[PDB]
This record gives structure tokens, C-alpha cells and sequence, in this order.
């Protein structure tokens, strides 16, 4: 899809009035499947790795996400597609710039695959930058063909500050979604019932990136 | 209230991020 009318026209007018913005069939089937081998092949050679928290204290991380995930730059053999995946990402924001609020995104992370593998696994009701560490928009690629969140969950519901509704995310193939990080998108994970695959890259603001590096250089 | 960074998911603050 041409990037620079999708981000002006839909993405920026819909998280400016909303914090969240759907894109349904972003990739098309042939890549969005591609994208499902290659996360199928890390998944099976044992390169997923428990989900973990920013701050670690007494409890197990799995008591509040049971996914396991590894991290893509998109340069990797067998990652090609979900480089072209991250790419595809950054082009559309590299055409939001300086429209999303009054963020300044300049960077990102690298692209956290994540498995949740059935048996009832989710992630508890939370915020994912509620401290300021540089985060300001989560986009997240879905890549489950066949899923049926009646049967196997793993709807994300997300409850936007303010509004009258909730807003309930299935984890359709081939379907992109960005929403702000920050504390005005609680959300959640219901509990998957089937394997449930998702990616997911986060963009930073130049000026809060910069004070949680501070803050983290310093102690 | 609960210190939400406690369920918040994590990213690496070192090395670099990608810059675009």
C-alpha cells in the first residue's frame, strides 16, 4: 500500500483522535504467510525465550506474560520477510513524522517475536510504557491464519483512556496495528488457546528516549 | 498504587536502539 497516503490519510487522523489505528491486510497473503514460516521456523528451533518485564521483583515473569519471544534486527538468515515486515513498519512512520502528537520519532527497537503457546497463556492487564522510557507508539503485526478468537481467545483488549467502549484486537493474519504505549492504553492479553504469533516493534520519542538513557547512564 | 514498570514488557536501554 502507498505509505505516504495510508499514514497521512488514515494512520495520523486515527491515532491523533483515537490512540489506536488498525490496518487490515497490510502485507498481503503470500508475504504475510512467508512472515509465518520464518516464525515458525524460530519458534521451532528453540529460539523463543520467556517474555520478560523492565522491572523484575519477587514474582515470575510468567504470572504476568506467558509468551516467549526472541528479537529480530531483520538482517538475520531466514528473517528476510520480517525485515521486510520492519521496513514496511518504519516507512510508514518515517511518513507520520512529526504528525503522531507532538512526538519526534527517530528510532526504534529491534522487532520482538512472541509466541503464545495455547494452554490458556496471556499477558495481565498493563500499560507498556507507564514510566517514560522512551516509547510512544507500539506497532504490532499479526500473522495467525485461520485464528477464531470465539474458540482459541487471544483477543488483546485494549481500554482507551476516556472513551465509552473498549476496543477488542483480534490477532487476525495479516493485520497491523500501532496504538500510543503510554498510560492511555491499558490492555491485555486473553488467554490463547492455540498458538498465537504476533511482532512487534516500538518506536521511541527523540527527547524521552534521550532522559531514559540519562536516567539509566546515570543509575 | 502498583509500580507499573513491574508489568510492563521489557526493552533493552543499552547498546543502541535502530535509528531510522
Amino acid at each position: 500500500l502507498p505509505a505516504l497516503k495510508l499514514a497521512l490519510e488514515y494512520i495520523v487522523p486515527c491515532m491523533n483522535k483515537h490512540g489506536i489505528c488498525v490496518v487490515d491486510d497490510f502485507l498481503g497473503k503470500e508475504t504475510g504467510q512467508q512472515i509465518g514460516d520464518e516464525v515458525r521456523a524460530l519458534h521451532d528451533t528453540g529460539k523463543f525465550t520467556d517474555g520478560q518485564l523492565v522491572s523484575q521483583k519477587s514474582d515470575s515473569s510468567k504470572d504476568i506474560r506467558g509468551d516467549k519471544i526472541t528479537w529480530i534486527e531483520g538482517k538475520e538468515p531466514g528473517c528476510e520477510t520480517i525485515g521486510l515486515l520492519m521496513s514496511s513498519m518504519d516507512d510508514l512512520i518515517r511518513h507520520c513524522n512529526g504528525k503522531l502528537g507532538s512526538y519526534k520519532i527517530n528510532g526504534r527497537t529491534k522487532a520482538m517475536v512472541a509466541c503464545y503457546p495455547g494452554n490458556g497463556t496471556g499477558y495481565v492487564r498493563h500499560v507498556d510504557n507507564p514510566n517514560g522510557d522512551g516509547r510512544c507508539v507500539t506497532c504490532i503485526y499479526y500473522l495467525n491464519k485461520d485464528w477464531d478468537a470465539k474458540v482459541s481467545g487471544g483477543i488483546l483488549r485494549i481500554f482507551p483512556e476516556g472513551k465509552a467502549q473498549f476496543a477488542d484486537i483480534e490477532p487476525k493474519f495479516d493485520r497491523l496495528l500501532f496504538f500510543w504505549s503510554d498510560r492511555r492504553n491499558p490492555h491485555e492479553v486473553q488467554p490463547a488457546y492455540a498458538t498465537r504469533y504476533a511482532i512487534t516493534v516500538w518506536y521511541f520519542d527523540a527527547d524521552e528516549r534521550a532522559r531514559a538513557k540519562v536516567k539509566y547512564l546515570t543509575g | 498504587e502498583l509500580d507499573l514498570e513491574t508489568l510492563a514488557p521489557y526493552i533493552p536501554m543499552d547498546g543502541e536502539d535502530f535509528q531510522l
